[PDB]
């Protein structure tokens, strides 16, 4: 079983976004008002899901083939690769990365998506898969279309892919969004400027990676990940 | 100062999460392994429990896209870190809020105690995580128990809540659902009742 | 019939991009290696087509309607528009307008083109107009893909849309590109940099223009255009 | 100096120009009006002729790609500007090579005489504008007819060539297609017979 | 018989002052603390009155004679004029544009205010008059004085002109201030300030206008308003 | 991107509002036309109805200042937007909240139904703008009837509100007010049962 | 967009490369190994042959300094890259132009079918990088065989030259030279006949 042998470094929680964003209208009402309450770290905190042993589809990182019903999907093809790493440039091995998205048109595969543009027949828009032993991933996907969305009057949020990233323990857990380099919505969107520093919005954008594309075929974007700092426990006890 | 890489930054997971990490959720086929809630086979070691909540904003409407992790220790007070569908226990798991009933449920057995970094041991409890639209960076807390009484009231994590009443907010109640035992744990992110969040 | 009655400025062609740009290959063996030969304008230059009475049918300019095969095409749906002026700011109205392009994945309704990524069945790519009494067009479509190309090894267009503007005379006629503002392959493109000074490359960059968009339903672009100055004789024959 | 706002920069048609132009040369359908190659209705005054021509890169090969936009005088040398389907006479046309011979053709009536600026007679002449993958910015040259000599001889536009031996590419070859008067245009882009191509 | 022939560009809620803004006191209960709900544009928002044919008296405009009570007002003459046009720079005609102001002392002809400088029995303080053919309105008055109000312990309003401006519709209709030119309370003022960004500060400051002076007479200031762009309605319900 | 020029920016009304838009309640003389609180003459056809409601805020205190302007459409539901004393109707009036009571009224017709952009048929509303001290832009509201319960189900912008019980906010209670038919619609502008206000 | 580190860029190898990779041609003694002209010993598998050619510069004269480098499949269609002298065959050599004559030769076999990436056969052909004096970054051909039409009618890299006059450029012709089965393979440079030069 897990052992608590390590400490994550404390989390900028004004690097992240904070809770109450109000021109990120749905942020309002789902923001807690009272302070969290800090707590030291314990094996609780300190361990997390390893899923080297989870069983992966042959397609699953492959959203050109993961969905396949007669054919290929409509869209910009593109490699969306990168590295985990924490933040003392440590590589994060076997850690399971997760990405969803909508299609070339802004369309989500969800039950819940009202906006008139149509499925694709031949694209989900989920992907997972694991880091190398180096801290690599990658995924092969189409370039999704930005969406409109019920916010103020005339709101659509960049393409963006969601990711998701677990990491060594509960405490490096991380949700984010993907951006595209140069965008133009990208300045425009609640959802990024809920992230009041700049700097940490550019953290999240995605560069034209053209040494990774497979020329006459698919372009690549390059899309790094860093993770809480991970240091062994010392002096501690006594 | 020493200044290290800044950490990504988190973004909402947004209201089609379920696309992603909830599949049969979102409508669509699920793949031959999903990671949910169903974290005991039948014969694993210890008390088989149901967990089930609903989750409120600040006025008091149920958010019925929520999204839930959980890490919890085995019976025996072990956390179970090789995620694998064969195995008899998982200390991981993920639920969903139902989108007509806004309720989450999950299938565990009720944890061991383990202690904290100084020693002392803390009261039963589950780790969670919640992860929603309009939820900027997830919001971490607690599930304990309210047949734990004793053990809660000495637990090192809940004495750093100041307020008593404010520690009340993490306690599970003990219920019957279909007859079997269960415990309910609603969360209320803002206002009236409002559920300690941590940091950590 | 037509008259002659009016100048044009004439062509900076250093402006334009020269005819040999050797880094876009099919051009060493296509452009002239003598000298233009400079001609005063007459009646032959200064005349040309108007398409007032040529039949335009209802969808003509709307790219998501024109090719209608049972549905949507898949794709970022997006309004082109814009205002053909000449060099003096005077608007050209009544002016055709054409333009073709790519589906949302970089293919061509084209037998010539042997890219893998797929036709969209309910995507033709081609729209024409007029111009109104103001110089303004406007057209409906779904924003092009990259398009990889034989140039050199990992060479891709930029997302672009060919146009045609007749304007008032042959002299005027002109076939240009729009570009996509804050697209990461526009520096990278030998097309586009078969022009020589940077100001007039961004000259071809459309701009987004939310102040255009129909809010839930399509994003915008704005594309003005600048046809030769057009003035009248003077001092001639004397 | 006086600077005007700067013209929009040209770039080549490039080789899907058809999809845009010459929509059944791309394999496409086509609308209910296309403007193309058949200036003249049978009945239109005028001697009725066929133009046809190649178009020759620089190694001497076929630009079997490459797209023509022509403008000429109608009989009585006029220039009939109100587009339509049903004119009698268009003095605008359309054409493109074919891609397996590489080859053009235009259906029309040889243009009577203009005057220049100046009020001196130019030979009859058809306006030619080239588009083609590889050409940056069109390019425009004039169809001259070799029965045509004396005019040709005392053209001021010909004239504005400064040798003769240039002068020749620019004058079309009479010749017969399916037994009728037409006109060979062929044009060599670069090279050994280079044609003249024109700035104004 | 008003018809939904146009839509009108959404307003930048960042650009206007925020409704919580709470060094402006009275801002704090009297804010909304749940999101706005965006709703699309129908004929109830695109139309609205138009007072062409409401029957204006001869010195509604003219501050100096509508309150004449034996003689003239005292104070600062001046002519305070400008153009309403609409954020694609079209002029706005035949609209209503209202006013009211404190007298040069400070003082308001309202019941409700109790500051101690006196009211001047030739001045009330209301105008309105209707924009011209070209967009065009005029005023004359006196300027007013600065206005202390219990808000923090010392705050002093710079002087300024309440404005009310109809334009086309129910959606472009605003209510405003203008504020004089070099004016130091200004920067100092928490109802300027709940404009977060300076630029649009600047905006509602009137200049000192001598062309439109009348010598040995009045002086005179210009304060031009925008409203929201007015466009035709495209491809919808298709 | 495109940016045009910016909006000239919104300030309060203040509180003495009244001086240049409700004369009267000022404590000042009223010009020969005034715009004002009745918005049909006894002859304009339709349903004759008293509107009347107070205006509270977050401390559930009056708001003794407020100013505001309606917008509705006539019987028949058309919007007339040709503003006249003389005509029997007007679509569009003004009223304010009395120092004393913080009550305003307004004298009108029930509007008929009119279709939103995309052709659904909207239920009865009036639309309103409401100003004061306080209320550095202005805030958008709409007045539906309780006596319209199936047409207010069914209202493509009652629908967007996402809370049902945010919807109940706007719908204004029927009564009789020394024998007329009346409705009573009150606005909260912060807090418990805050009314919905709109962007557009 | 993601930069690399940027490629050392390149350098003429100017009139003196004999010195550093060709000894004996230079004038100087030859070290106890060196990589030159004889890929294959007699008793190597596959056809035996000698190949030979002259380079031309773009007025027709021979370019005396030229220098190449060869890289081949055995006659399996096998790539060695395992260099050693013992090796009754190696993949790679190295040749040069005599001064006088301005002819290089290789005695090697005729390689064998290797199919490229998308798994559709090559024809037989050998790569060659030629430097010299004046050529500022290498050039890359491939020596295909004329014995070999079938084949090379199919092959999806000449297949790349769009016309078909320029793939001849890169047909070695058979003869016999003392007795010997012998290719000559001659490149120009520039000019007419200009050999076809790959990037990749
Ligand atoms: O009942 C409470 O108020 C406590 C809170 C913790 C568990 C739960 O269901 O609600
Ligand atoms: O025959 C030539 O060389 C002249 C040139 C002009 C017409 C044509 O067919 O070619
Ligand atoms: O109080 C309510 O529930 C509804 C609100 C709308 C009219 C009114 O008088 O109050
Ligand atoms: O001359 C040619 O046509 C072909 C070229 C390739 C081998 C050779 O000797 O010359
Ligand atoms: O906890 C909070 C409470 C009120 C507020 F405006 C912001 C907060 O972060
Ligand atoms: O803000 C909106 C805009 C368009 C629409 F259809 C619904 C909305 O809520
Ligand atoms: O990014 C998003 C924005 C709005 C929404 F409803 C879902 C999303 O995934
Ligand atoms: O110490 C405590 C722990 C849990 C609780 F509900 C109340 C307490 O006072
Ligand atoms: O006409 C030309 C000839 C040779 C050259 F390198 C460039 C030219 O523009
Ligand atoms: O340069 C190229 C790259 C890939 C390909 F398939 C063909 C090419 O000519
Ligand atoms: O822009 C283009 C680039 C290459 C090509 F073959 C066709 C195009 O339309
Ligand atoms: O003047 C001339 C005109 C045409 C031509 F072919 C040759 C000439 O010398
Ligand atoms: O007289 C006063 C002076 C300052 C203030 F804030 C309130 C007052 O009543
Ligand atoms: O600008 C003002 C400030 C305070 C006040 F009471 C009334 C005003 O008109
Ligand atoms: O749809 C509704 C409309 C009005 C209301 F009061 C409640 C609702 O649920
Ligand atoms: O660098 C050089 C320059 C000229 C020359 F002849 C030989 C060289 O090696
Ligand atoms: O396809 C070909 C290959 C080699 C050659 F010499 C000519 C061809 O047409
Ligand atoms: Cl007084
Ligand atoms: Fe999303
Ligand atoms: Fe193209
Ligand atoms: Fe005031
Ligand atoms: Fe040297």
């Amino acid at each position: 079983p897990a052992q608590d042998n390590s400490r994550f470094v404390i989390r900028d929680r004004n690097w992240h976004p904070k809770a109450l964003t109000p021109d990120y209208k749905t942020s309002i009402a789902r923001s807690p008002r009272q302070a969290l309450v800090s707590i030291p770290q314990s094996i609780s905190e300190t361990t997390g899901p390893n899923f080297s042993h989870l069983g992966f589809g042959a397609h699953d990182h492959d959203l050109l083939l993961n969905f396949n019903n007669g054919g290929l999907p409509i869209g910009e093809r593109i490699i969306v690769a990168g590295r985990v790493v924490d933040q003392y440039g440590k590589p994060v091995p076997n850690t399971l990365v997760e990405m969803w998205q909508a299609n070339a048109g802004g369309r989500y595969r969800h039950k819940n998506d009202r906006y008139l543009a149509p499925l694709d027949p031949n694209f989900g828009g989920v992907g997972r898969c694991l880091t190398d032993s180096d801290g690599y991933y990658s995924f092969r996907t189409i370039k999704p279309g930005p969406y409109p969305w019920r916010n103020g009057p005339n709101d659509w949020r960049p393409a963006h892919i969601h990711f998701g990233i677990s990491g060594p323990s509960i405490a490096t857990k991380l949700i984010t969004q993907l951006y595209f380099e140069g965008d133009p919505l990208i300045p425009m969107c609640p959802i990024v400027k809920s992230i009041a520093n700049p700097e940490a919005v550019q953290q999240l954008i995605a560069k034209l990676d053209m040494n990774n594309a497979n020329p006459m075929d698919c372009l690549a974007y390059r899309f790094d990940i860093v993770l809480r700092g991970q240091r062994k426990t010392h002096f501690e006890n006594c | 100062p020493i200044e290290l890489l800044p950490e990504t930054p988190s973004q909402t997971a947004g209201p089609y999460v379920h696309i992603g990490l909830a599949l049969e959720a979102a409508g669509n086929p699920t793949r031959d392994q999903e990671i949910w809630n169903r974290l005991a086979k039948p014969d694993a070691p210890g008390e088989h429990i149901l967990l089930l909540g609903q989750v409120y904003d600040g006025n008091g409407h149920l958010v019925r896209d929520s999204f839930l992790e959980v890490w919890q220790a085995d019976a025996n007070g072990e956390y179970q870190d090789a995620y694998n569908l064969e195995n008899a226990f998982n200390s991981f798991g993920r639920t969903a809020t139902t989108f007509d009933a806004g309720e989450w449920t999950l299938h565990t057995v009720k944890p061991g105690v383990v202690n904290n970094a100084a020693g002392v041991p803390m009261a039963p409890h589950i780790n969670i995580s919640l992860f929603a639209r309009g939820i900027n960076i997830h919001l971490h807390t607690r599930l304990y128990f309210d047949d734990e009484a004793q053990a809660n009231a000495k637990c090192p994590v809940l004495n750093l809540i100041e307020q008593p009443q404010r520690r009340e907010t993490l306690i599970a109640k003990r219920c019957e659902v279909d007859g079997k035992t269960a415990y309910r744990f609603d969360i209320r992110i803002q206002g009236e009742g409002e559920t300690v969040f941590f940091d950590f």
